[PDB]
């Protein structure tokens, strides 16, 4: 047969919040509990504690979605994203894609009001 | 979307009364409108320059010497973005034709050593004063002309001499240019620095190891080079970028050993020695140490009063001890 | 009522349903052409950004974008089936009500009506 | 001919600037450049057609373009960046020390109701009342008042035109200020009996009318005549005000013959149908009047140190001072833009997303079918952005804050494609027309036309190379044109 | 000859390169960017580079100006173009002109005109 | 006001009846009260009675002139003006 591989669960929506909440701690966890192997296997400049920020930023993000449903394809694209850093499936460019801050400043026009947004057409 | 970090605004003005438009978002496919000659971009900080240049679209024109050193410049720009053009020194109207179509002309032309055909006077005055020539004659809106730190005109050193020639000439031939001078430039696969002191068989000092000079990261460099391109109240200034904090090479050099995991091999000779022994290898044709560096190995970088920072370029330099891991990571072996 | 930002689960981009206004409607009868085909389904398609629309590459002469929605456009059978999904992807829209001919009776011997006093126009054929 | 293909034309439904109508179009592009516009129905308002102008003069879009920013040094103009300009326009405002009125700002017939909000606004902000229109006597005030919308609008329908039975006009000739317009009311004339007659200069007409004079005597005597008595007879009558009255000094007169006229017969202003009719001109006039864009009375005796002009290209050398300082803001170069000493550019009808109000009163939306070239920048970012410089900085950086002070300044901007009647019909007149209006003298100059080239009116017909072409060969004493 | 540049500076060309094609010295349509114009734009990527090698392909405006007018004898010429020696359709599709207007009519596909006599 | 009264009131509506009321009635005393202020009466449907008042260098107010009497509405008015 075809044999599910490393770090691969089943597809399963769960029926009530907090059985979802308890996947979603878990889920958190073991990003935290990654966070060293990240940073061995894709080479990066940037400090474990800076991978362990990104990775609370990111649940954070999700913090007040209320429909279930939602909640649960946001917890399976979790995962899914999990399961491709541990296996070392991604490779260091599409990886430090989740990491646009730490690289170095762009350049010395960043608008903030509304007289240089507009002197770049961008108003 | 892409932004024009680089731009102040949409539409600009040349000092030489050229309107640029910038059209687009920012981003490969787009263009600002300026057009910038470098001279000496196929280099350590003429690449970055470069890449950052053509990040956004602005034509660089590109004069190189050897066919297969420049060829990475091409991949940093969209279709017809970096433009190359063969030059050289001797040759009078090849820096005309690289310099003609430009609103903006640097130049980062030095070498560390001397040839059998470019002593450092070659190089660094008449070098300078024939592009300076072509700037003046052709009236380049912004010019901009890097030297070293510590250039200064009676040095011991015949390239802080020559460079403080350089400088005088420039800024009596062109008297809008401006001038930078870079400390010790550090980062990938730098020259005669932490590459240097990662691979080589032993680093040999005739002065204990004792010089300070503020090491400065290369991007940086060439991020304040960028901002001083496009920004017109530089002009007829004078820049000293420097990294934030003072180093000694024997402290950098401990640096690279904890960062390496492996001790770095020190010897202190006689200076009159290891000149004879510069002296002597410079009869080979690959690049080595030079005289003239060892004798450089007895300066400590000396900062300006009244000069021009990163500060004024609205930059915070990075530090070194922060990049090191980064910038050394192939040699640990673990 | 519409769906915030970050609970969509299409990845897009957030833009797109931040500073992005969308149109919906029906394509206009064509002054052209005397057909009706086109103008039953419900279209809907993004107003164009000021800076990234088109620019002319100074090569070849090619019209150049940053937009990465300018080609795009949806077709829906019916106005609250596009409002549906644009509330549902968090898209601002605007909905154009179309115009229809107004009914009108023609004859054919209207041309040839008697004129009890002087003609105000002498009809040709 | 040959400049594309239909299947590579970009299609947009916009509005129509070119006449105070407002046509509705479908806007033919491919990329960056328009190609052509064609009609798109809209039953209450141009039917399936529109005039030559708005089809043709889409190739005055395409030259004499303003792309940069440009600053007047001797006799000369001199290409500027954008913070450039606009800090010399803020080194001007604080040299000049203009207090209140002496910031006059002029709108133009082409401007969109969001720019002319934009630059109100700012005026007020700068403690000026000066916010005049660009039509002659626009340093005063209209003569019919601005209070109520019904004096100054079409307020029977243009489909009312449908219903007429009898139709003065007054200093007017539809067939160039309104030529769908006058395709409808020929549509009319032809299907029913209707009787026309009209006050002011002979006029080609495609319908038969009935002069009664060229003077405002001679007004007195119709509508005390036969055909005053047509029209208390009629059913669906209408009278049709030309703007071009208004701009006379003698407005007064002409609006107080008619108020009293409408005031006293039923026919014309009862509560199923109100047939009195202002024809505005300009695309632009009847928002204005919606948001007040009228001076003050003291306003009107200053003599301004700093002048604004947005579009106004009617502008002659009398109405601007040596001494004052021009800002321009247009889209095309044309003479407005010579007088200025500095000069803005801004989007074109067709490069964004705008307000039209009608002659109906109706509120129209336009899109945007192509980028403003060069750098040019849209027109109410531009007021916001010069505001910010002269440290009065706009409550509003964004469109959907613009729409919110457009519904504060009126409710009927932000209904779209609606029509609504006056409940204050009798009111107004009353208000309006016969009661400030006694004391006018009427002179004894005839009227004249409004418009004296049909296909150069505006700085884009202008810039057209077709309707200079057009002119010239559209001539009436070029026998091509004759019959005879 | 002498383009200025909108640096200011000079431009040189041969007088043969500025002709927009070989037998024709001016543009034949009103978009059309002449040679001036496409030099003052393009400079910099004309550097070192030799012109006499760059395509120019004749201007067929004077080569169809150049072929003589057909005379007819009835109101209508029909035109195709066909290669009467290689087998096929290798014409242009068939048409036919009125000619009773005065003077010569172009076919609309290959240019060639035609008179009534 | 000084400069600029704008007065907001739906056509059918029920609650802009003292609205109407008062315009139809006062409209005239008000504008001879106010001779150099620009007032302003703009109608639309789904509109709340509301009035706006423009004092000087584009400082503004506004009340809400849901009311029961044309009386009311008129110190309303005038409790804005001061
Ligand atoms: C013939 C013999 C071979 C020729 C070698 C050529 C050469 O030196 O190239 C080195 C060359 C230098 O590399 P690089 O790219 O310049 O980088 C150097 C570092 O960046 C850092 O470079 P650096 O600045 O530290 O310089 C290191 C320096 C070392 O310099 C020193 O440390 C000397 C210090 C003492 C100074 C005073 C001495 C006394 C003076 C007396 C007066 C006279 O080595 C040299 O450059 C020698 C220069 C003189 C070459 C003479 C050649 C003459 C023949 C023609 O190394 C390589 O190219 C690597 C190639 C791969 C090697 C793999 C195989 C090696 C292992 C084989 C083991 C053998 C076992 C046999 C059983
Ligand atoms: C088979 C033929 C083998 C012989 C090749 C012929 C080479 C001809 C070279 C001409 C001599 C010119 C000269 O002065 O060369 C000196 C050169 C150093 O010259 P330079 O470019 O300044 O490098 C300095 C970097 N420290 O130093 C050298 O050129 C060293 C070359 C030694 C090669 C010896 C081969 C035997
Ligand atoms: N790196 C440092 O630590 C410091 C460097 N600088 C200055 O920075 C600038 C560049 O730094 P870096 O980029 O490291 O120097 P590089 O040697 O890396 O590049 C220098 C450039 O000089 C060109 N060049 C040298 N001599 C000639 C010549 N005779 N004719 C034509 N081109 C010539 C080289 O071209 P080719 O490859 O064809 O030889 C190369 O592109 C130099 O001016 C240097 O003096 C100043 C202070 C510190
Ligand atoms: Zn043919």
């Amino acid at each position: 047969a075809i044999i599910a591989t490393a770090f691969a669960e089943t597809v399963k929506f769960s029926g009530s919040k907090q059985e979802l909440q308890k996947r979603t701690l878990a889920l958190y966890r073991q990003f935290l509990r990654g966070a060293p192997t990240f940073a061995d296997l894709y080479e990066v400049q940037f400090s474990i504690p800076t991978i362990r920020t990104k990775i609370r930023q990111e649940f954070e993000r999700h913090r007040f979605v209320d429909d279930l449903s939602i909640q649960n394809v946001l917890y399976a694209k979790g995962h899914m994203e999990y399961q491709e850093c541990i296996n070392f499936w991604k490779q260091q460019a599409q990886f430090l894609k989740y990491f646009p801050e730490e690289d170095d400043i762009q350049g010395r026009h960043q608008p903030s009001n509304f007289v240089d947004k507009f002197l770049k057409n961008r108003a | 979307m892409n932004s024009f970090e680089n731009l102040a605004q949409d539409v600009n003005i040349t000092r030489s009364g050229k309107t640029l438009i910038a059209k687009g978002t920012g981003g490969r496919s787009s263009r600002t409108g300026y057009t910038a000659t470098v001279f000496g971009a196929n280099g350590f900080l003429g690449s970055y320059l470069t890449a950052k240049l053509a990040k956004h679209g602005t034509t660089v024109v590109v004069p190189y010497r050897e066919e297969m050193a420049k060829r990475h410049l091409k991949v940093t720009g969209d279709l017809g973005v970096v433009n190359f053009l063969e030059m050289d020194l001797r040759n009078l109207e090849s820096i005309d034709e690289a310099v003609r179509h430009s609103d903006i002309v640097v130049n980062l032309i030095g070498r560390e050593y001397e040839t059998k055909n470019f002593n450092y006077y070659d190089v660094h005055v008449e070098g300078a004063r024939r592009i300076a020539e072509a700037v003046k004659k052709h009236n380049i809106a912004r010019y901009i002309h890097v030297s070293a730190f510590n250039a200064e005109i009676d040095s011991p050193s015949e390239f802080n001499h020559t460079k403080g020639l350089g400088e005088q000439v420039t800024k009596d031939i062109v008297p809008w240019a401006t001038i930078v001078r870079p400390a010790p430039m550090f980062g990938r696969e730098d020259k005669w620095f932490l590459d240097r002191m990662a691979r080589s068989p032993c680093l040999v000092s005739a002065n204990k190891f004792q010089e300070t000079s503020n090491p400065v990261h290369v991007i940086d460099v060439a991020a304040a080079l960028e901002r001083i391109c496009f920004d017109d109240s530089t002009v007829a200034q004078t820049f000293e970028l420097y990294g934030p904090q003072k180093f000694t090479q024997k402290q950098i050099i401990d640096m690279v050993s904890e960062t390496l995991r492996k001790e770095v091999r020190h010897i202190e000779l006689p200076k009159a020695l290891y000149q004879a022994y510069t002296k002597a290898t410079q009869a080979i044709w690959w690049p080595t140490y030079s005289p003239d560096q060892v004798e450089r190995q007895f300066l400590s970088q000396k900062i300006d009063p009244s000069a021009k920072t990163f500060n004024d370029l609205d930059l915070t330099p990075m530090e070194l001890p922060d990049l090191m891991f980064k910038l050394i990571r192939p040699y640990r072996v673990n | 009522d519409n769906v915030p930002a970050h609970e969509i689960v299409s990845g897009a981009p957030a833009e797109l349903s931040r500073n992005r206004v969308v149109r919906i409607y029906q394509q206009a009868k064509p002054a052209t052409q005397s057909g009706e085909y086109g103008t039953f389904a419900w279209r809907l398609d993004w107003d164009i950004v000021d800076v990234a629309n088109r620019w002319e590459n100074d090569l070849i002469g090619w019209q150049s974008s940053g937009d990465y929605m300018q080609a795009t456009q949806m077709k829906f059978t019916s106005k609250e089936s596009a409002i549906k999904f644009a509330n549902k992807q968090g898209w601002d829209f605007y909905i154009q009500e179309p115009h229809h001919r107004k009914f009108r009776v023609k004859q054919y011997a209207n041309n040839f009506v008697h004129s009890y006093g002087k003609l105000k126009h002498i009809r040709t054929k | 001919a040959f400049r594309a293909r239909p299947w590579e034309l970009k299609k947009t439904e916009s509005i129509d600037v070119m006449d105070a109508v407002g046509s509705n179009i479908r806007i033919d592009s491919k990329g960056v450049e328009v190609m052509r516009v064609i009609p798109r129905v809209h039953e209450d308002v141009n039917e399936e057609w529109i005039n030559d102008k708005s089809r043709f003069a889409c190739d005055g879009l395409k030259t004499q373009r303003l792309t940069t920013p440009l600053i007047r040094v001797g006799d000369k103009f001199v290409n500027a960046t954008w913070d450039d300009a606009l800090s010399t326009i803020a080194k001007a405002y604080q040299q000049k020390a203009p207090k209140g009125d002496e910031f006059k700002a002029v709108a133009g017939a082409l401007v969109e109701v969001e720019s002319m909000v934009a630059l109100k606004d700012m005026t007020n902000a700068l403690g000026s009342e000066n916010t005049t229109t660009d039509t002659p006597n626009g340093n005063s005030a209209p003569a019919h008042g601005i209070t109520f919308r019904s004096n100054y609008l079409f307020n029977s329908s243009i489909a009312g035109i449908e219903d007429a039975d009898a139709i003065l006009l007054v200093g007017t000739n539809p067939r160039r200020e309104a030529a769908v317009m006058n395709a409808r009311i020929r549509k009319a004339w032809l299907r029913q009996e209707l009787e026309i007659a009209s006050v002011g200069p002979t006029l080609d007409a495609t319908f038969d009318v009935a002069e009664l004079g060229n003077t405002h005597a001679d007004l007195e005597k119709a509508l005390s005549g036969e055909f005053g008595e047509v029209l208390k007879n009629a059913k669906n009558p209408l009278i049709i005000v030309g703007s071009g009255i208004t701009d006379r000094e003698d407005a007064g007169a002409f609006f107080n013959t008619i108020g009293k006229f409408v005031e006293s017969t039923p026919s014309v202003l009862n509560e199923n149908w109100n047939g009195y009719n202002v024809l505005q001109r300009s695309a632009s006039r009847a928002g204005a009047y919606d948001i007040g864009f009228t001076p003050s009375d003291e306003a009107s005796k200053t003599t301004p140190k700093m002048v604004w002009l947005l579009g106004a290209d009617e502008v002659a050398a009398s109405d601007i001072p040596a001494d004052a300082f021009v800002v321009y803001q247009g889209h095309n170069g044309d003479v407005g833009a010579q007088f200025a000493d500095v000069v803005l550019p801004g989007a074109a009808y067709t490069e964004k997303a705008g307000t039209y109000v009608n002659t109906e009163g109706r509120s129209q939306i336009s899109r945007a079918a192509t980028g403003p070239p060069g750098g040019a920048r849209e027109d109410w970012k531009i007021l916001r952005a010069v505001s910010e410089y002269l440290g009065v900085a706009l409550p509003y950086e964004d469109a959907y804050e613009v729409r919110d002070r457009l519904a504060e300044i009126s409710p009927s901007l932000v209904r779209y494609d609606l029509v609504e009647p006056t409940v204050f019909g009798d009111v107004a007149v009353q208000h309006s027309l016969v009661g400030p209006n006694g004391s006018v003298t009427p002179s004894s100059a005839p009227l004249t036309e409004t418009i004296e080239n049909f296909y150069m009116t505006d700085s884009i017909s202008r810039s057209s190379p077709t309707m200079a072409k057009s002119s010239i060969a559209f001539n009436k004493d070029n026998k091509k044109n004759q019959a005879f | 000859k002498s383009i200025i540049s909108y640096n200011g500076n000079t431009i040189e060309i041969p007088e043969e390169y500025t002709k927009q094609a070989p037998n024709r010295d001016s543009t034949w349509a009103p978009a059309q960017a002449s040679k001036t114009e496409i030099y003052k734009n393009n400079m910099v990527r004309f550097e070192q580079k030799d012109l006499s090698k760059q395509p120019m392909p004749y201007a067929g405006i004077e080569l169809i100006a150049q072929q003589p007018v057909r005379f007819v004898h009835g109101n209508t010429a029909v035109c195709d173009g066909a290669n009467h020696n290689g087998p096929g359709a290798q014409g242009h599709p068939k048409i036919f002109i009125n000619v009773d207007a005065p003077g010569s009519h172009a076919c609309q596909y290959c240019g060639t005109r035609y008179e009534k006599e | 006001a000084l400069r600029e009264i704008r007065f907001h009131l739906c056509q059918n509506g029920s609650s802009s009846a003292p609205l109407r009321q008062f315009v139809k009635n006062q409209i005239g005393a008000f504008q001879k009260a106010n001779p150099s202020t620009k007032v302003l009466v703009r109608e639309a449907n789904g509109v709340k009675p509301i009035v706006f008042a423009r004092f000087d260098h584009g400082h503004e107010s506004k009340i809400g002139l849901d009311v029961s009497s044309e009386k009311e509405v008129a110190e309303r008015v005038k409790s804005l003006i001061e």
